[PDB]
DNA sequence: TCGGATGTATATATCTGACACGTGCCTGGAGACTAGGGAGTAATCCCCTTGGCGGTTAAAACGCGGGGGACAGCGCGTACGTGCGTTTAAGCGGTGCTAGAGCTGTCTACGACCAATTGAGCGGCCTCGGCACCGGGATTCTCGA
DNA sequence: TCGAGAATCCCGGTGCCGAGGCCGCTCAATTGGTCGTAGACAGCTCTAGCACCGCTTAAACGCACGTACGCGCTGTCCCCCGCGTTTTAACCGCCAAGGGGATTACTCCCTAGTCTCCAGGCACGTGTCAGATATATACATCCGA
């Protein structure tokens, strides 16, 4: 019979092996995509240097994972084990950024 | 009329940080009209030592892992591990970081 | 060819660095890093001078600005040895001449 | 019992402590027989950094011992 | 150019993973692409008031630093 | 026989009433006393201003009350009326304070 | 004169009030020490800010400027007191 | 001879010191030289801020009957109107009170 | 034996106040409040000014300068009206 | 489903302290003129940005079986809200007194500014050792019986 | 409780590129001297902050009672997780063209500095009405029935 491993296993094993490294995590191109045709609304024929991208890239995960982090404390803090929308909104409303 | 050996003012003090180079970025800062000729030697003790301090920690780091140089990585993993120097750069990312490797303890496996 | 100067503080924190610990080298990642550190900790504790002096009415900066500049930023125990190191330095200088 | 300290300068030197002896009074029994004040040195025995207020008895340190001694250089 | 639709959805897993979290609902990807898209919008608005302001075509690492400070969110490493 | 209302109608009344007013609510001088018993550790011998002190009620009472809204609707996430310290503690996580 | 046990003069009811205006409807009974603890250490901040601040002008008495800068250098600025 | 003083508040059709905004950015340290259009321009953003919280404020004391102008009115008048409330989002106004507002879970059956 | 000047800005946020409502006073706390506000909007503005002035290498802050940092700091609508009504002032000014 | 008791909103007299206004005057703002350096503008150089084509291989997309977690319903007992009688000190109105904030003179030591000059720090080259990579074996776990 | 598969770590050999050090030189920090004024010190005047004493009454305290809500337990259903197969586009390498960033020289004009003059804004004093209290009454709302 085939190994199968019980689920929650695999999510433990990949949260070890990912906060044990320090690389990006999003793909270059893609990215790169987004933030030209986000800019593209406000100025027309612009350009871009190679390293104003990959602060951009940098900034955006860091924000993200503390999002995460902030997100994960709230759904546990109501008995729960998966996260939820309305966790992401309630760390939103409470940290400020949301009016 | 023989002008003496020139001393800096680093060398006076027994300091390493540039004295004259921190006065001259005092004065054209646009700080205050005239600036004292103690300012500048204050400033460099602080800056010296605070740099110091995280040297030291960032090595202990990078020794601890079995390696002779200092990456991104041994100063995010020095600075996330004292409280005050914690408290210090409390919102400022490094590039290259990371995050510390913790596991909510209700997560972990049963029996 | 003409190339314009740009200044840091890297010889003196490769001479600090080699003053701490004897054998260990350092990337340039780092080197910028720390850089950026220092820069930025200058501009705060200057900035937070010239305001206590502006606050006096006095039209000048010295060593009681940066000594409560200091003690203002700073937490406990770092506050505590930078005002000695500060005290140190200042009096050494003065006694030479 | 007696020890063998290298410096950074390659010279070793020998030193008579006892196991409970902690590191405030053999750095004091060193600056007698150097010089050398105790709070400019600092001391590594099997890559461990060694604790002031600690003895070698419970840093398991013993007769012929190698220590390496690195130079703390602080001040103004 | 639906370009927001190149954030896949292994990637945001990938993120959560590294965050800490364990298990991930059906519907988590939209409010991740949407928070995502505000703080882009905000800090390249930022940055192209800067560069405009600076007669320029292109923008630089620099005023993408400037703006990010601006919103007391220092980065450290990169010429700043 | 005696008219008594149900629980829950006089929380309600009071919070309008004190929600419709803005007259401060700690008492004068016990707060000035703790504010120099605090303030002792210092320097001693020390003296002040009376508007120092009513600014300083003014905004230790905003503070509070700020903090009170956020642990109600932390309460409220977690199908709960009634406010407990852990919601305290997690608001404050939140916000970013130690 | 020493002064001692003042924490205390925060009676229940007060925090009650604070509550009530915050907009809660139920209070556990553990509430009211976790309170007093957050705004000792709120105070003691502020205070300590505001002596430095004092101390260097070289007076003897506590402006109303110096809690005003104070409380402006934590990013909670206050309006109505001069300044 | 010499002709009569007119004011450059005056010139500019303003109802703010244009003199005294020179004055106080010359003297501030914020930078070596001060051009000649700053202060108007520094002067006409304050008058319309001034302009548009007061007439907030106004319409909110007249919809309570009374004539006269107190720090409720202006914290009623900042706390609902979206930009305003953004441009003041970490001040605190002394006697101001709060926004009556109550949560839908709370209220009787 | 009479004290010193103190300066402020009364008289100017009165004589606004009767140009938008003719027919309303102000008591003596909110005018505090607002000559607070006004000085707290004006170093923020001159802040912004002069440190995009020293970003660029240059020794003189100039409309150009200000209207940055208008835009930088206030949200949309009142940057917009804001930037209207500076540029008209300006233009005034320099017709007469 | 109605009806009595309670709290809240509405209308009127009245008296007090704060707001609005009139004066004198003195210091800050305006008019007129010079002189000098910061900034606008044109021309030139060349570095870095954009655009295109081929492959290759790892990563993303899709389908499926199933076990574990989210959610609704029930029962219990205890902590909290409401009301009443008793105790405590906060608040207000005076009377004293002095420590210290605030302003004025004056006088000297400290910082800005200038000309000559020489050594610290930056740009360009190069060489080699520390770290990245690949293959293999020992070890440490997890899940079913 | 015990043992068969997978995933991870320790070890050894190999090769590459950037980190550490050396030269040459140009600009900026030193040295020596003068001059003007910012602030430190002494003296004086007057305010408001601290201390005390008495009285009134509103708020804090403690107790009894009942009830609605926090929390544990059970059952069900469905929806994410782990795995295998197919598809796709990201990444790397290489090659071309040229737009715009970065210097350098030249010149006109915008702003700081000075002197004279005068009127706008601030401290001071005075009056009167907007609103805060007190009293009475009408109306909305809640809990048993």
């Amino acid at each position: 019979k085939p190994h199968r491993y019980r689920p929650g296993t695999v999510a433990l094993r990949e949260i070890r092996r990912y906060q044990k490294s320090t690389e990006l995590l999003i793909r270059k191109l893609p990215f790169q995509r987004l933030v030209r045709e986000i800019a593209q609304d406000f100025k027309t024929d612009l350009r871009f240097q190679s390293s104003a991208v990959m602060a951009l890239q940098e900034a955006s995960e860091a924000y993200l994972v503390a999002l995460f982090e902030d997100t994960n404390l709230c759904a546990i803090h109501a008995k729960r084990v998966t996260i939820m929308p309305k966790d992401i909104q309630l760390a939103r409303r409470i940290r400020g950024e949301r009016a | 009329k023989t002008r003496a050996k020139a001393k800096t003012r680093s060398s006076r003090a027994g300091l390493q940080f540039p004295v004259g180079r921190v006065h001259r970025l005092l004065r054209k800062g646009n700080y205050a009209e005239r600036v004292g000729a103690g300012a500048p030697v204050y400033l460099a003790a602080v800056l010296e030592y605070l740099t110091a301090e995280i040297l030291e920690l960032a090595g202990n780091a990078a020794r601890d892992n079995k390696k002779t140089r200092i990456i991104p990585r041994h100063l995010q993993l020095a600075v996330r591990n004292d409280e005050e120097l914690n408290k210090l750069l409390g919102r400022v990312t490094i590039a290259q970081g990371g995050v510390l490797p913790n596991i909510q303890s209700v997560l972990l496996p049963k029996k | 060819r003409r190339k314009t100067r740009k200044e840091s503080y890297a010889i003196y924190v490769y001479k600090v660095l080699k003053q701490v610990h004897p054998d260990t080298g350092i990337s340039s990642k780092a080197m910028s890093i720390m850089n950026s550190f220092v820069n930025d900790v200058f501009e705060r504790i200057a900035g937070e001078a010239s305001r206590l002096a502006h606050y006096n009415k006095r039209s000048t900066i010295t060593s009681r600005e940066i000594q409560t500049a200091v003690r203002l930023l700073l937490p406990g125990e770092l506050a505590k040895h930078a005002v000695s190191e500060g005290t140190k330095a200042v009096t050494c200088y003065t006694s030479a001449k | 019992m007696q020890i063998f300290v290298k410096t950074l300068t390659g010279k070793t030197i020998t030193l008579e402590v006892e196991p409970s002896d902690t590191i405030e009074n053999v750095k004091a029994k060193i600056q007698d027989k150097e010089g050398i004040p105790p709070d400019q040195q600092r001391l590594i025995f099997a890559g461990k950094q060694l604790e002031d207020g600690r003895t070698l008895s419970d840093y398991n340190i013993q007769k012929e011992s190698t220590l390496h001694l690195v130079l703390r250089l602080r001040g103004c | 150019r639906d370009n927001i639709q190149g954030i896949t959805k292994p990637a945001i897993r990938r993120l959560a993973r590294r965050g800490g979290v364990k298990r991930i609902s059906g519907l988590i990807y939209e409010e991740t692409r949407g928070v995502l898209k505000v703080f882009l919008e905000n800090v390249i608005r930022d940055a192209v008031t800067y560069t405009e302001h600076a007669k320029r075509k292109t923008v630089t690492a620099m005023d993408v630093v400037y703006a990010l400070k601006r919103q007391g969110r220092t980065l450290y490493g990169f010429g700043g």
